[PDB]
């Protein structure tokens, strides 16, 4: 159970942030989710302080992070960091990352 | 028929070289078409001035060492890449640097010529040590469009040049960084409309607003030939 | 299916959803409600034979609230033999099982909109209306005999605006083809009150 | 399958190069495309919500 | 939206009576007996009270002194 | 000191298929203009299409006529594909009346001045009975994009006649757009490119008008950019 700030969207499906799926053990194959509204003011304050997603990044079981990137993210990053022996722009010297982006894009 | 034209063009210019620009609301799908067109035009085709070649009085190859500069030659080339100069009338001009004594040789120490203005007088170039501190060089700056790497000129160097002719990468375009995000924005019933936030960092010379101005201007002059419904 | 196994025709024929010819002949009349076939003289019974008529079934409610409609395949004057498939049942074409539809896919991650097993789809599919299904709900109004008196089905319904009656006939039943919405009065009934 | 693809004048490896329709730059490393027979199952969102 | 309350819990380390003082303040704010000491940016009164707590203007003792005054 | 693109020869291979060329394009603007045009064309081209139909003997989309083999719903599906060119008015009422055995094609529509039936052989229905007769009145509107029935249902505006049959409107004539930038040897220049945009349409919009309107829209948005208030 976690609290989120809603953003109005079209459609009849709830949109769930990807990083938290691991925490929910949620899968997009017809799994459904329930949504409750805290009524009194103390409940609202409790939700925003104690239960909000950003406040729960470490698992209560062990200390390690729960929101680690799962599958697509890690694949993209892996592709990004691996190097190749020979390519375009071998061995030129750049003054910083900004022109690196200039060159790649 | 009747389209939806953008209003409320807000621009938050923190740190004059860094400008965030917000644009809403935009018809469906035009976010990416327009963002990408602008980005490519800004990045690839922009008239500017930049350092092209350099002659060192002391070293014949880029890996040799000059006595009394702790920084290697490559560091000097990298410092010269950052030089943002604006010349007014002449097309190609040759600046001379001659410095002695202890301390940081900065852009200000260049000989003050007529048409050329160095926007950043405090940009470090070299560090000179004690009692010898002899630095002399001739840097040629030219006008051009876009980005020109060293490799493409050095390829076509069958025209043999005297030793010391050190080629430098030409950074003509004044934009150092450009990016655009597109995000959802709804007019009270239609949700599939989008806002374009363009974050741009330039290299001092021109302020971002006017950069955008001439970018949009350029694309419009090319398009001008067909557009006639007015 | 572009890629099948060949069993589709066996399944379609053997299920009772198709209309299959019992005595081969020639199709005399084709309509979108019935197919009338003139039997061939060879197989034609001598005494009191006549011709064969196949009445088709149009949109009715299945157990799952789906539509059960049969379409004719053949045209006027085509010869038919015993055991061929005249009319296609639900989700079958020309005798073959066609459960769904075959579309052009590309295997790639597209800005994490297909992050997990989720699927991205192009607007052309909805524009061309190829995944639109018809469903069918059944509703029942029962007028019993109470001991205070039988209830009535009349169209005279207390303190309802004439807007609600507009779509009702004089007998109190909606007109076939009328467009209704949630909360609209399907049929008018009054419970009698006594004492 | 390879033979049938060749007879149609398509890449024998069954993958083609695709251009991103939104931005226009080419994708590195060509991708697998082709027609697959899909079904819409009875789990329809309007009943679940 | 105020995505983290870490500084408010650093003000009162119990992390529970934080919720109580913030609820009392936000309840004095909603039923309009009091006024916010911070310029609101279209926040609701809960996040306003947390924003006030993190800036050090309000705690339990300030509530008690102001109430008796 | 620049170049500028001039619209050159526009080859027409078929009534639907067309090639449009732009010769003097500066380096780098090839892809920019190609993609911008592709987007505008595919997204924003205005066209006309049938919005709703009334046939006489039919209460609702799901019933059936005597002497026809298609269901009424399939008849609407056939009408959705009807390619028509309207010149002056915004809403036209076409009339189709046919009797006897035969395929009712699009050619049988009552010939009005302002309406052009692009593909007269396009089939609509098949009659199967000597005395079977079909009469119908098709209402055609102008619009952009894709509008379904169900959204317009909010604005019903006295849909009271049960004979009305609403059809989803695909207000868009262009089916496909591709472009190629290839080396444009200009007699006095080294590296120039020419853009060839080949477009496939249903044969209503002429290429020149499409390209002109697309360039117009893009130029308009750029105009919006030229001024910057900063106020
Ligand atoms: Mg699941």
């Amino acid at each position: 159970i976690q609290a989120f700030e809603p953003v109005l969207i079209e459609g009849k499906a709830i949109q769930l942030h990807p990083l938290v799926c691991a925490a929910y053990n949620a899968d997009f194959d017809g799994d459904q989710m329930a949504v409750h509204v805290p009524l009194t003011l103390e409940a609202q304050l409790e939700a925003r302080a104690l239960m909000m997603s950003t406040n729960n990044i470490l698992s209560p079981a062990n200390g390690e992070p729960i929101i680690v990137p799962s599958q697509d993210v890690v694949l993209g990053l892996y592709y990004m960091t691996r190097d190749c022996v020979n390519a375009k722009g071998e061995g030129m010297v750049l003054t910083g990352p900004k022109e690196a982006e200039r060159l790649y894009r | 028929t009747e389209f939806l034209k953008p209003r409320l063009v807000d621009i938050e210019q923190v740190s004059s070289t860094h400008a965030k620009v917000t644009l809403e609301p935009l018809e469906r799908g035009f976010g990416h078409t327009l963002g990408n067109a602008l980005r490519r035009i800004l990045l690839s085709s922009m008239p500017g001035c930049a350092v092209t070649e350099v002659e060192i009085d002391g070293v014949l190859h880029e890996y040799s060492t000059k006595e009394g500069v702790q920084e290697d030659i490559l560091e000097i080339l990298l410092n010269l890449k950052g030089l943002a100069v604006r010349v007014q009338g002449k097309d190609e001009v040759i600046l001379t640097l001659n410095k002695s004594g202890i301390g940081p040789v900065t852009a200000a120490d260049i000989t003050h010529d007529g048409d050329v203005e160095i926007v950043k007088p405090q940009h470090v170039i070299c560090h000179l040590t004690d009692e010898n501190a002899s630095i002399s060089m001739r840097i040629k700056v030219q006008r051009g469009r876009g980005y020109v790497p060293a490799s493409t000129r050095i390829h076509s160097e069958e025209d043999e040049r005297p030793i010391g002719r050190l080629l430098v990468d030409a950074c003509y375009s004044p934009v150092e960084r450009i990016a655009y995000n597109v995000e959802a924005a709804r007019v009270e019933q239609r949700t599939d409309l989008d806002k374009l936030v363009i974050e741009m960092e330039t290299n001092g010379t021109i302020d971002p607003e006017e950069a955008i101005r001439r970018a949009a201007t350029i694309l419009a002059e090319q398009l001008e030939a067909f557009v006639d419904l007015r | 299916p572009l890629v099948g196994t060949g069993m589709e025709r066996a399944v379609a024929v053997d299920s009772g959803v198709t209309a299959v010819a019992k005595r081969g002949g020639v199709v005399q009349y084709v309509d979108a409600s019935r197919i009338v076939i003139k039997v061939n003289e060879d197989e034609m019974y001598p005494g009191e034979a006549g011709i064969d008529i196949y009445n088709l079934t149009k949109y009715t409610r299945s157990n799952q609230n789906t539509c059960i409609n049969q379409m004719p395949c053949v045209s006027l004057g085509e010869p038919v033999e015993r055991g061929d498939v005249l009319a296609d049942g639900p989700s079958t074409d020309l005798g073959e099982l066609a459960l769904g539809q075959n579309m052009r896919v590309a295997f790639m991650p597209w800005n994490g909109y297909n992050f997990e097993d989720s699927i991205l789809v192009s607007e052309r599919v909805v524009q061309e209306d190829r995944f639109t299904t018809i469903h069918i709900q059944e509703l029942a109004c029962v007028s019993r005999d109470t001991k205070l008196g039988p209830e009535e089905i009349t169209a005279d319904i207390p303190n309802v605006g004439e807007a609600a009656l507009s779509k009702l006939d004089e007998s109190g039943i909606v007109y076939i083809g009328a467009e209704v919405t949630g909360g609209d009065i399907l049929v008018g009934k009054v419970t009698p009150k006594g004492e | 399958i390879k033979e049938l693809l060749k007879l149609g004048d398509l890449p024998t490896s069954g993958q083609i190069r695709l251009y991103d329709g939104r931005t226009g730059e080419q994708f590195e490393r060509p991708v697998t495309v082709g027609y697959m027979y899909m079904l819409k199952l009875n789990h329809l969102v309007d009943d679940k919500m | 939206a105020r995505v983290t309350v870490q500084d408010a819990v650093e003000k009162i380390g119990n992390r529970f009576d934080l919720v109580l003082v913030a609820a009392r303040r936000a309840r004095q704010m909603q039923v309009g007996g009091k006024d916010p000491l911070v310029p609101e940016e279209n926040d609701k009164t809960t996040v306003i009270a947390l924003r006030e707590i993190e800036e050090g203007l309000i705690n339990n003792q300030i509530l008690d002194v102001r109430e008796r005054q």
